[PDB]
């Protein structure tokens, strides 16, 4: 029950899938061929991994989830990949050409002919749930797969399926890692279409995760393969209350407070203990360092300050070995020394889940594995910094309408830029609205 | 008590349906408008292309003429 | 599946062309015969988006077209002249006398129809076409002339499909026919508006570089060749072998900031018997690939700005060092760069490097510099149409003089947009 359908759009939504779907498999017991020993329940069960996996008659557990990409490329790896017995055939999805870092391209000219069939793939999907709570959309706004086609479809599941619930793990544009001048025009773009259609929005800033890497792991120039598999570690913090089930605590209450009103969806993440295994070794992480941890600024996946904003909630998801009297000690030792300000209308207090179940590593991961990780998610106004480095790039290049033909060919309109910057801006008035301080 | 209980209710089911309403018809205009632009577009670019055929054309009779 | 058929016109554009088809066919170990012998499956991954595959002959997916058969007969004679589909070589006899204006209206279009149709047959074939890529030159009258008229015939039934030309910048040093100033203008016109992205290969600075770098006294054609061929494979490794801008539509869609600004100046490096065993440090190698002197088009980068920049760092090298050279050429050159296009520099590195090269940069520009090369073009045109010299050659075939005068007028408001940009800050 509860059962999650998980969307991958673009080629960062289809790899970020990958290393998502591996993690849960190691997690779960589930083995690359699907069969999980441990599941002694043949085609069923109600068990807290099938609301993301479902199972079949030989027991193997396919994962629930569909695969869109308009270029076969990246969904034929994994077609070949070692996980290529897990997924079904028809979840994986692959149109002839990609939308040539243009959303106008995504959305309309290339995204039309394929949404038909991704829609389909998901209603499948959907059939098979018994009770299906909402889906998971991982994608990246600077491409024109992860933006147009990931409005489009984000628009499609509003229409087909109502009011049912939309979460996302969208991929801030990096520099470092930038593939297109115009990633900030797809960014404006999709932001402004998804925002009306999207529950709770999760953002990782490559540049963040690449500086963590460098940092944490040493690495020196970290590869799309060192972020996606932090990300995955994070990402599967945050599910980790779905697929596994006394101390954890559903997401769900936790999006009940880190959802103050419609619009302020964005919540910040920050993960801990990020560590090699050299590191590791001889080390000893409390709940204490691993709290801290979360509340230091260099940890977040998105690079903004809390300080310079105010939180309206802040969420800790552990795992592993932890206690609740730890985590108290913690958290108030924090306090003691950090100035955690949140707005009057909040209450001034950290929701906590600790699940039992310890982390997990993919083997020749970068990552040491550890007894106790954590993930907070906090709702601080600091995220709007976000936008506002984005819109501005948007602005500049908008100024000389630049790169601007390339849109309207495809038949969009600049009448659709400036709207969408519009609405960016009146998203950054009403953060700065929500930290005024009530009269 | 019970009436307001009912009202409630299919308030929040009128809201639903409007909301996915609303995104249909949305939906429906952008593609149109999209589609029109793109053609036309399309349609300009290969009347520019004839009339330039035209003209080698009429370059073509200029010469036989002398 | 992503197939770029490929189109040589021209005496220059067939012989540039015939060059490149041998140097790609080597980085791919592809021989004459159509046979593979490579040693890397990388080789073979991408060799659809410019061969067919057949004994598993790939074949290149080339169009060859001369208005004088002489030219085609000369490739066919040199190395890989099998390689090429015997159907797709396609000369006429009466050659266009070095006229754009007998290519574009008189013989080429004689001779435009046939073209079309092989073009039909290779696209047809063409699983997902990309584009179409143009080897010529603007001097010429096969490839100018017929080479333009071509570009619009196709344009009409291809409209979206992106259009890369190679065309070659006349040059007065190259001397040859008086008149090449018209013929350039004209094609340039035609380009301005019929061609997604091009490459301004100025045969002067190929010159250039011999006679100084090179120390040649004497350059020759095959000289220049060399060159450009070089920049060629630089300027197609990312196309040829599996990131950054790896189809025609995406690297424009991030160098074309507007639709007539789509002409760029090449840059490789190393460009010389002396060895000099010692590798290039990659910081070198992105200095010279900045270098103007590096540059093959005839304009100093440093006299504009970089509307638009793409590195392709071919070779064994550390990543991080060449993101670093990158960056800090960015940094102290950053004047040169414009403020409104942020993000406006990004570089790609290959392991393959070229063939006798531990490493190569290769470099792509839309600097609004380019503005210098039109401007020659359009001094020669106006001295030479002062006087109305050879303009009865034109005007013979029907060509009127409002017709050169649009030609200068576009090449100026070309030049223009490019100094307004260079001059536009926020
Ligand atoms: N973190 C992370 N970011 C990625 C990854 N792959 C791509 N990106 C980011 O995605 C952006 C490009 O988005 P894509 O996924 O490739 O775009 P697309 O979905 O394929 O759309 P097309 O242009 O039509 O091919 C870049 O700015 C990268 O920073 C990944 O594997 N991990
Ligand atoms: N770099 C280079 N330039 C060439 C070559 N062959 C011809 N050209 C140039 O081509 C121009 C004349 O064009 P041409 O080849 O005759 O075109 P055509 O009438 O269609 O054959 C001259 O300005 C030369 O500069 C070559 O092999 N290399
Ligand atoms: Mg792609």
């Amino acid at each position: 029950m509860r059962e999650c359908i998980s969307i991958h759009v673009g080629q960062a939504g289809v790899q970020i899938g990958n290393a998502c779907w591996e993690l849960y498999c190691l997690e779960h017991g589930i083995q690359p061929d699907g069969q999980m020993p441990s599941d002694k329940t043949i085609g069923g069960g109600d068990d807290s991994f099938n609301t993301f996996f479902s199972e079949t008659g030989a027991g193997k557990h396919v994962p629930r989830a569909v695969f869109v990409d308009l270029e076969p490329t990246v969904i034929d790896e994994v077609r070949t990949g070692t996980y290529r017995q897990l997924f079904h055939p028809e979840q994986l999805i692959t149109g002839k050409e990609d939308a040539a870092n243009n959303y106008a391209r995504g959305h309309y000219t290339i995204g039309k002919e394929i949404i038909d069939l991704v829609l389909d793939r998901i209603r499948k999907l959907a059939d098979q749930c018994t009770g299906l709570q909402g889906f998971l959309v991982f994608h990246s706004f600077g491409g024109g797969t992860g933006s147009g086609f990931t409005s489009l479809l984000m628009e499609r599941l509003s229409v087909d399926y109502g009011k049912k619930s939309k979460l996302e793990f969208s991929i801030y544009p990096a520099p470092q890692v930038s593939t297109a001048v115009v990633e900030p025009y797809n960014s404006i773009l999709t932001t402004h279409t998804t925002l009306e259609h999207s529950d709770c929005a999760f953002m990782v800033d490559n540049e963040a995760i690449y500086d963590i890497c460098r940092r944490n792991l040493d690495i020196e120039r970290p590869t799309y393969t060192n972020l996606n598999r932090l990300i995955s570690q994070i990402v599967s913090s945050i599910t980790a209350s779905l697929r596994f089930d006394a101390l954890n605590v559903d997401l769900t209450e936790f999006q009940t407070n880190l959802v103050p009103y419609p619009r302020i969806h964005f919540p910040l993440a920050t993960y801990a203990p990020v560590i090699s295994a050299e590191k590791a070794y001889h080390e000893q992480l409390s709940v204490a360092e691993i709290t801290n941890a979360c509340f230091e600024p260099a940890n977040q996946m998105v690079k903004c300050d809390p300080r310079h904003g105010k939180y309206m909630a802040c969420c800790l998801l552990y795992r592993g070995d932890v206690v609740p009297k730890d985590v108290n000690a913690a958290i108030a030792t924090i306090k003691t020394k950090r100035s955690i300000q949140f707005v009057d209308w909040c209450p001034t207090g950290f929701k906590v889940g600790i699940n039992y179940q310890p982390p997990t590593v993919v083997p020749g991961g970068d990552l040491a594995k550890v007894q106790r990780a954590v993930c907070m998610l906090s709702n601080t106004t600091a995220i709007a910094e976000a936008w506002a480095r984005l819109d501005h790039k948007f602005d500049l290049m908008y100024a000389k309408r630049a790169f601007v033909h390339w849109y309207v060919g495809e038949g969009m309109e600049e009448g659709e830029f400036s709207e969408a910057r519009e609405d960016m801006a009146a998203l950054e008035k009403d953060y700065e609205e929500v930290g005024v301080d009530s009269v | 008590k019970r009436e307001h209980e009912r009202e409630v209710i299919q308030k929040a089911i009128e809201e639903n349906n409007n909301f996915i309403k609303m995104a249909k018809e949305k939906l429906a205009q952008k593609m149109e408008s999209n589609k029109e632009n793109r053609e036309a577009h399309l349609a300009a670019m290969l009347e520019r292309l004839q009339e330039k055929d035209k003209h080698a054309e009429e370059v073509r009779k200029n010469k036989e003429l002398k | 599946m992503r197939e770029i058929v490929h189109i040589q016109a021209g005496q220059c554009g067939n012989q540039i062309g015939a060059k490149f088809w041998e140097v790609i066919s080597d980085e791919h170990g592809i021989d004459p015969t159509g046979s593979y012998h490579g040693d890397s499956d990388l080789q073979l991954e991408r060799i659809n988006v410019y061969y067919n595959e057949a004994g598993n002959k790939y074949v290149p997916r080339a169009i060859l077209v001369d208005l004088e058969p002489g030219t085609m007969d000369s490739v066919r004679s040199g190395p890989f002249g099998q390689i090429f589909r015997p159907d797709n070589f396609v000369f006429g006899q009466s050659g266009a006398g070095n006229n754009w204006a007998k290519g574009h209206y008189t013989e080429g279009a004689e001779l435009v129809d046939s073209v079309l149709d092989v073009v039909r047959k290779e696209s047809e074939s063409c699983d997902c076409l990309q584009g179409f890529q143009l080897t010529h030159s603007l001097g010429g009258g096969t490839g100018s002339g017929m080479g333009t008229l071509l570009i619009s015939k196709i344009r009409e039934e291809y409209p979206d499909r992106i259009m890369n030309t190679f065309s070659v910048m006349p040059s007065p040093k190259v001397s040859d026919t008086v008149v090449e100033p018209y013929n350039a203008t004209l094609s340039v016109h035609q380009l301005v508006e019929n061609t997604d992205e091009t490459y301004c290969i100025d045969n002067e600075a190929l010159y250039d570089i011999c006679f100084r770098t090179l120390k040649l006294t004497t350059p020759t054609y095959g000289d220049l060749n060399h060159l450009v061929s070089a920049t060629m494979s630089g300027v197609t490794t990312c196309l040829r072998f599996p990131q950054l801008n790896a189809d025609l539509r995406k690297l424009a869609v991030n160098m074309v900031p507007f639709p007539r600004l789509h002409f760029f100046m090449p840059g490789f490096a190393p460009l010389r018997t002396s060895q000099q065993y010692r590798g290039l440090t990659v910081p070198e190698l992105t200095q010279q690939m900045f270098d103007s002197k590096n540059m093959m088009a005839a304009c100093d980068p440093r006299h504009g700005r970089y509307l638009t920049v793409a590195a392709i760092f071919r070779g064994r090298m550390s990543m991080k060092e060449v993101d670093e050279q990158m960056l800090n050429v960015q940094n102290k050159n950053s004047s040169y760069f414009v403020e409104w296009i942020p993000n406006n520099v990004k570089t790609a590195v290959c392991d393959i490097p070229p063939r006798g090269l531990k490493m190569s940069a290769t470099f792509i520009g839309n600097s609004t510099a380019i503005q210098e090369l039109f401007k020659r073009i359009s001094e020669q045109f106006t001295a030479m149409f002062r006087r109305k010299a050879f303009l009865h050659w034109y005007t013979g075939e029907g060509m009127d003089e409002m017709e050169f005068t649009e030609a200068e007028s576009n090449m100026n408001d070309l030049v223009s947009e490019y100094q307004q940009y260079q001059d536009a800050t926020a």
